[PDB]
């Protein structure tokens, strides 16, 4: 529902990986300050939650590569195309 | 002898025609040797009107103003308007958006090696500094910029009771109000289907000239 | 650190390219760098006039009576309604003779146009209803303003927004 | 040169409301303004605080009287105090019958609780009268008024109080003197005063106020990794606050650690500010010091208190970075610079702009208020520089010059003078009727000018520069005032250099000192 | 050595610039133009251009009375 | 820009199908409608030998030499 | 690049960090490939693709390359000072007169629920 | 060619990377004229954002910021620190490879500096400099002489030994006379109904006055002058109280 998910965030039986501290000073950065922390772990989960889904767009992107049916890299041609299918914009490095 | 006033430029400059008169009947208007008319349409003197109800000349009368006069017509105008119910008249002047044009209409001939962006600008610098030699450079003391009087307040205070009380001024509208004003015979339109509904005398009088 | 800078660089054979690159450039009639003039020869209406060396075909002659037509419409914004074809063609007229083109505009045009236009309106209010209300309410400018300034990739910058950083007025005036 | 003579000759020439005549008045645009003298409180009164588009005086006067007084010695506390009471029912008693009985009751009633200690039946006496025929009727006051009331006192302390309400004839000094010899004697004495006043001004008062070299006061601002735009220091010196590059504006308390709310709750002395989202490029205080304003490049101007250390306010009507924002003079109105090539005039109730000012063809790096607060200059990067009427909108006046962009400006105290710093490392002092500079004073190698600042009396600057060095120039060389006091160019008494540290602003005091913020430090 | 200091002179520019101008303003400037040319003195001062050889950045004017 | 991108095609004609082809590109605005133009090309990333041997070369500067 | 370094040289500004020109040329690689990528797009859109009606041969004139830039600067590159439209819109702000008051020596805000009240924001 | 970034292999290698071959020579002569164009363009606005943070070595932050501005997408992966090699590399010369790379963990903490503080000193008491406290000495003369150009400049009886109060050349020619207009309507002492009426508008002045720090020693040395010379007179001593106050 909601109302359960800001019964949970306050207790430690749920408390983002993006620790508080950093989450704090990137609030500040951003101009937002309260004596509230579920909402400041919010920001954090909902971040962490789209991190994780550019993770998977990289692994389901590399895993297409070669072989379908020396360890793994996520190169710039992983990144090129998942960024891309975002809206991230376009990556076109170069040489010389 | 400075003469850079507003009320002072109509009660002295006068008694001479540079002027563009103006010409109402109730029906049209018209200004100067006018062969045509222009009735109530709003699309163009209705934003004519609310600059003069004011006193600014509009951008835009510049560029045929200076071709059509070589000299003795310009700096600004008074315009002649007369009702037929009187005459009046009353000043209209420049908004540095004018002044803008004065510089467009100067862009037509010699593009190339004119330094725009230079001699364009530097000529401003005269331009504004000579037309305005009365300027009201003259301060006055506040209670800041001296000592042993700096006055008392009491909108910022502390109550004991309440944290702390400021200024801060009263509209008259309140919340969950009406937001702001509206959104916005077919008998003869009947009868009246498919009814869809001077140029050649001058190239005759050209003719009838020669 | 110039000096040798220079030096390295000459170090590169492209010092005779780099020698050469002293003349000033747009070997052309002209491409002007200043601001009046970009204003005014994009404010003016130009005319398409045609020479005929031998034959300039077309069979239609150019015309400017059309460039006066389209600047004097009743265009959109003072009317309520978005244009219906007659407006929009008289107006399309006006901008292709005065770009530089010939050749009258061919009615499947003006249609396509529409439906792109209310296309994007209705993808901008969407918008705006999608910050107003979540899930009897009535909508302002301020909102309005509000969601420009999230997304601003739907509308091209210039005229209107200034425009409407000057309408913002307060409750009493 | 003499092109720009031929083209605008022509051109007014082409203006028929310019005739030959008067085309050559205009060419009188390099005559300047005369000698003018700065507005001393000893003949013209205050101005209220009011809008740039065109009673209680007996009140300050009382307050001069209270507050002289107890600022005095304390040999003089025990013969003053007899000196409060009876000017106080006098000035009462001379407002309520001049038309104000309104404010006859509030001020009576605020100060009312002078001498209650010693009139205890005179607060009942005077505290059930209201109206002026219900003092006609009353017969104390009759009978008061009929005869005088004694008064002991010795004599040079009669001459120097006297002797300090000669010099405040402004806010209420000429009221109380002559109810003084209207009444006590404990005009005429007053006249022959005035007349002693006036010798005192032959070769008695100090005629020029030459130049006076500065003392100095440096706060280096250490640890930052070059994250700090701006400083600014307070009207009393008694705060600095400095905004840094990721929205913070760290407030920092000179002497000592009184930064606290006057809450209960919120329990050193340097007090932090969020509620922004990008960079600080300016902050500017109040005036009467309980308010603080700061720009952003986040299209934010935003307000604080400073007894809760807290946000009120926020605006928004620029469509890019602002650069500086500058209160009034006075107060209630605030003005802002930006990258839109813009500049927006705000009131502090309304929380949308008032005018828009629009005639740069660049960024307008900075904007600031002549000394009546009717005027606001702008400079920029197009190497330009201009002046705005806060009601008309539009430029009165263009200065061109200084090869390189503009980057602070400043006016001097008396209105005649503005000063150009910029990129080009050249001072330049403008004239605002001449629109030509009246000196252009060289020095500060070839780097960045950030700041400068003139005196209390307009006798002296100060730049302030990115060459790791203050410069303290005169400027009445070769002015309209050639104050010359005998024994890369002149017009440069001298140069304090820094332990390689860029400098980024001043602030004079009421005093001879500046004070000064740099950064960087070894 | 210096020579190629005196040659750097460039002076780059671009191909195109885009100019703020909107429908409204141009409109009425325009409108307001052509009304007060006809009625004080086609006749108003118009800009000229080729259907060949466009694509340059400015144009000449007729500039006719 | 319908208008340029038609005299653009060396006919001094109307202007039809640029429309669609400038919504579908600047802005994000397809209609399923009456013109058919795509790109038709993948665009590939490799013309004749000489850039790929430019590629394995910087390839081989970054694994060993 | 060392020339990168050498146009430094023209704005006086021989302070770099070594990281933008880099970064500065990164971004000119990104910009001109999408210019010449939708100038090739035009030039055969004069080439009269669709599934399947003609070829693709490429010359690319400086007309194409001009439309695929003017497209671009329709919605980026910041153009040319805007003055007149600038004036006009601030001459209609610059219009209206000033509120003409007095609030008597402190500051005048505007009213609550106008101001801002920075409490603790809390559900 | 026109310009500067040479459009024979730069333009070529661009557009041979994207997989053409017919580019005519002017369009990339024009090509590179537009890219200069937009670098003097960017590279402009970052430094308005330069000479708002008051300094002068431009970090990658101000171009960034001068892309945001330019309604241009912006430009991620430039850190400052794990600085650059541009290594060479040869082919049958293009000097260009970037070995920077081969991670696998990464688990190091980084370390906070200490808070921004002040650190007040005195300075230029009244137009000397002293070099004791955080200071320079006269080591300006080694610094490049286009930059930081100019250079004008016992016991408890001290006032100051390194301001030179000794030359009365400072003064004026109109403040010496000021100044014994001044001794001399304070000397007086004739009468007692007049003379104090007659000086005290003169103390009530230098009681109120601007730019008097220039002439404060001399005042000193005369007042201290004035107690040693003389013990007995009420009145004078009366007098430089009430001076003092």
């Amino acid at each position: 529902t909601l109302e359960e998910i800001l019964e949970m965030m306050e207790d430690e039986e749920f408390t983002p990986i993006i620790p508080d501290a950093v989450t704090d000073y990137y609030l500040a950065k951003n101009g937002f300050e309260t004596s509230d922390i579920k909402i400041k772990r919010i920001l954090a989960l909902a971040t962490q939650k789209f991190i994780s889904d550019i993770a998977q767009d990289a692994y389901e992107y590399s895993r297409i590569r070669s072989s379908s049916s020396n360890k793994v890299v996520l190169t710039m041609d992983d990144l090129r195309s998942a960024l891309g299918e975002y809206g991230i914009n376009v990556k076109r490095p170069n040489f010389y | 002898k400075f003469a850079e006033t507003s009320e002072e430029i109509l009660h002295k400059y006068e008694k001479f025609p540079p002027s563009l008169t103006f010409h109402i009947h109730e029906n049209h208007y018209r200004f100067g040797d006018q062969d045509g008319v222009i009735p109530k349409n709003s699309s163009v003197i209705k934003a004519f009107l609310e600059y003069v109800a004011r006193e600014e000349i509009p951008p835009a009368l510049i560029e045929v103003t200076k071709d059509a006069g070589v000299q003795l017509y310009e700096g600004c105008i008074i315009l002649r308007i007369y009702d037929h119910r009187k005459t009046y008249t009353t000043i209209l002047r420049p908004t540095q958006l004018s002044l803008y044009a004065d510089l467009l209409y100067q862009t037509d001939y010699l593009q190339v090696r004119f330094t725009d962006s230079l001699s364009l600008n530097i000529e401003t610098e005269i331009l504004t500094a000579s037309k305005r030699n009365l300027d009201l450079s003259v301060p006055l003391n506040p209670h800041r910029a001296t000592a042993n009087l700096k006055p008392e307040v009491k909108y910022p205070y502390y109550d004991p009771e309440t944290d702390t009380v400021v200024h801060e001024h009263r509209p008259d509208a309140r919340g969950n109000m009406v937001n702001a004003d509206t959104v916005d015979s077919d008998y003869e339109r009947l009868m009246l289907l498919l009814s869809d509904r001077f140029m050649r005398l001058r190239f005759v009088e050209a003719w009838r000239k020669k | 650190y110039e000096r040798l800078k220079r030096d390295i660089l000459a170090l590169p054979v492209r010092e005779r390219r780099r020698i050469k690159a002293i003349t000033r450039e747009s070997g052309k009639k002209g491409m002007v760098n200043s601001v009046i003039t970009q204003t005014r020869q994009a404010l003016i209406p130009k005319v398409p006039v045609v020479t005929r060396p031998t034959n300039v075909p077309g069979n239609s002659v150019q015309w400017a009576q059309d460039v006066i037509h389209g600047f004097q419409a009743l265009l959109a914004s003072e009317i309520y309604e978005l244009p219906e074809m007659d407006n929009l063609r008289t107006r399309m007229t006006g901008i292709s003779r005065e770009h530089g083109l010939i050749g009258p505009v061919d009615d499947s045009v003006i249609e396509i146009m529409l439906i792109g236009l209310e296309q994007h309106l209705k993808g901008i209010v969407e918008a705006a209803i999608d910050i107003v209300k979540y899930r009897r309410h009535t909508l302002t400018i301020e909102d309005m303003y509000d969601t420009l300034e999230q997304y601003p990739y739907l509308v091209e910058p210039g005229g209107t927004l200034l425009r409407l950083q000057s309408v913002m007025l307060h409750d009493e005036d | 040169a003499a092109d720009l003579n031929r083209i605008v000759l022509e051109y007014l020439n082409k203006k028929g409301y310019h005739k030959t005549e008067s085309m050559l008045r205009m060419e009188s645009s390099h005559i300047p303004a005369p000698p003018t003298n700065i507005p001393t409180p000893q003949t013209t009164n205050i101005s209220r605080p009011t809008a740039p588009g065109r009673p209680a005086t007996i009140k300050r006067g009382y307050s001069i009287l209270k507050s002289w007084c107890e600022s005095s010695l304390d040999f003089y506390r025990p013969e003053l105090e007899k000196f409060l009471y009876p000017v106080f029912v006098h000035c009462y008693l001379d407002l309520i019958a001049r038309g104000y009985p309104s404010h006859a009751r509030e001020f009576y009633d605020k100060f009312s609780k002078d001498h209650s200690v010693l009139h205890e039946y005179e607060i009942s006496k005077l505290g059930g009268i209201s109206l002026k025929e219900h003092l006609q009727e009353n017969d104390v006051a009759k009978i008061f008024r009929s005869h005088k009331f004694k008064v002991l006192i010795g004599r040079t302390t009669f001459n120097l109080l006297l002797y300090f309400l000669n010099e405040n004839d402004a806010v209420g000094g000429g009221v109380v003197l002559r109810l003084i010899n209207q009444y006590i004697e404990p005009a005429q004495d007053l006249r022959n005063d005035i007349a002693m006043i006036q010798d005192s001004r032959a070769k008695i008062k100090l005629s020029a106020a030459q130049a006076s070299l500065p003392s100095v006061c440096m706060y280096t601002f250490h640890n930052t990794n070059n994250d700090l735009t701006c400083l600014k220091f307070n009207d009393d010196s008694t705060m600095v606050a400095s905004g840094f590059q990721d929205s913070f504006i760290k407030l920092w308390s000179i002497d000592g650690s009184p930064l606290r709310s006057l809450l209960k709750n919120d329990p050193k002395g340097s007090r932090r500010l969020v509620g922004h989202s990008g960079a600080v490029y300016g902050v500017d205080f109040s005036p009467d010091n309980r308010y603080l304003i700061s720009c952003s490049e986040d299209k934010t101007v935003r307000l604080w208190s400073l007894d809760t250390y807290t946000c009120l306010v926020s605006y928004k009507g620029h469509s890019s970075s602002v650069w500086d924002v500058k209160f009034s003079p006075m107060g209630h109105y605030f003005a802002t610079a930006s990258h839109d090539q813009t500049a927006r005039l705000w009131s502090c109730d309304h929380i949308y702009p008032l005018r828009i000012f629009a005639g740069h063809l660049n960024d307008v790096d900075c904007v600031e208020f002549h000394p009546n607060s009717t005027y606001l200059f702008t400079g920029s990067s197009d190497k330009t520089a201009r002046m705005w009427d806060i009601a008309r909108g539009e430029c009165v006046r263009v200065f061109m010059g200084h090869s390189g962009a503009i980057n602070c400006l400043a006016v001097s105290p008396d209105g005649r003078w503005l000063a150009s710093a910029g990129e080009d490392s050249v001072v330049c002092l403008w004239d605002i009727s001449t629109g030509r500079r009246i000196k252009a004073m060289r020095g500060h190698g070839r780097s960045s000018i950030y700041s400068l600042a003139f005196s209390r009396e307009g006798t002296v600057l100060v730049s302030t520069g990115a060459d790791n060095s203050v410069r303290v120039w005169d400027v009445k060389k070769n002015t309209n005032s050639p104050s010359a006091q005998p024994e890369a160019t002149n017009d440069h008494m001298s140069v304090y250099f820094t332990k390689k540290t860029p400098v980024y602003t001043v602030h004079f005091t009421r005093r001879n000192l500046c004070l000064a913020g740099g950064v960087f430090g070894g | 050595h210096q020579v190629l200091d005196g040659v750097a002179k460039s002076y780059p520019l671009p191909l195109e610039r885009k100019v703020i101008m909107p429908a409204r303003s141009r409109s009425s400037f325009l409108r307001m133009r052509e009304m007060f040319a006809g009625a004080i003195l086609l006749y108003s001062r118009t800009a000229v251009i080729d259907v060949d050889r466009a694509g340059d950045y400015y144009f000449s004017v007729r500039a006719s009375p | 820009f319908a208008c340029r991108l038609a005299k653009h095609r060396k006919v001094d004609n109307i202007d039809m199908r640029d429309v669609q082809l400038h919504l579908e590109r600047n802005w994000n605005i397809r209609v399923p409608g009456y013109a058919s133009d795509e790109i038709r090309s993948v665009r590939k990333f490799q013309p004749t030998a000489g850039y790929n041997q430019k590629v394995q070369g910087v390839a081989i500067s970054k694994s060993v030499n | 690049v060392r020339l990168l370094h050498l146009i430094f040289a023209t704005q006086n500004i021989y302070s770099y960090q070594d990281h933008v020109p880099l970064q500065l040329m990164d971004f000119a690689y990104r910009y001109t490939t999408g210019t010449l990528q939708d100038a090739t797009i035009y030039s055969d859109h004069a080439h009269a693709s669709n599934a399947g009606n003609a070829g693709t041969n490429a010359q690319l004139t400086t007309e194409d390359i001009r439309l695929a830039i003017a497209a671009r600067t329709n919605y980026q590159f910041k153009p040319v000072p805007p003055k007149e439209l600038l004036l006009e819109l601030a001459a209609e702000r610059n219009k209206k007169p000033l509120p003409a008051v007095i609030p008597t020596w402190g500051i005048r805000l505007p009213p609550e629920k106008y101001c801002l009240t920075g409490k603790d924001w809390v559900l | 060619s026109h310009t500067l970034w040479s459009p024979s292999d730069t333009v070529k290698d661009a557009a041979e990377s994207l997989g053409i071959f017919n580019l005519n020579e002017e369009a990339a002569k024009n090509l590179a004229m537009d890219i200069e164009y937009r670098i003097h363009e960017i590279l402009d606005q970052a430094s308005k954002f330069m000479r708002h943070g008051k300094r002068r070595t431009l970090h990658t932050s101000d171009i960034d910021r001068a892309l945001k501005v330019l309604n241009l997408e912006p430009l991620y992966g430039y850190d400052v620190s794990r600085p650059l090699v541009f290594k060479e590399a040869l082919v049958g010369y293009v000097d260009d490879d970037e070995v920077d790379f081969e991670k696998l963990i990464n688990e190091p903490l980084p370390k906070v500096p200490r808070f921004s503080t002040f650190t007040a000193h005195w300075l230029a008491i009244e137009g000397v400099q002293p070099a004791i406290p955080q200071n320079p000495s006269p080591n300006d003369i080694k610094n490049i002489l286009p930059i930081n150009r100019g250079s004008m400049e016992i016991s408890n009886q001290k006032q100051g030994l390194e301001v030179k109060p000794l030359v009365k050349h400072v003064l004026s020619r109109e403040l010496q006379l000021y100044f014994d207009k001044i001794v001399e309507v304070l000397l007086n002492q004739e009468e007692t109904k007049e003379a104090e009426l007659l000086r005290n508008s003169a103390l009530q002045s230098v009681r109120a006055d601007p730019g008097l720090h220039q002439l404060v020693p001399y005042f000193i040395q005369f007042i201290s002058e004035t107690i040693t010379k003389n013990l007995k007179n009420i009145s004078l001593l009366s007098t430089m109280l009430e001076l003092i106050y």
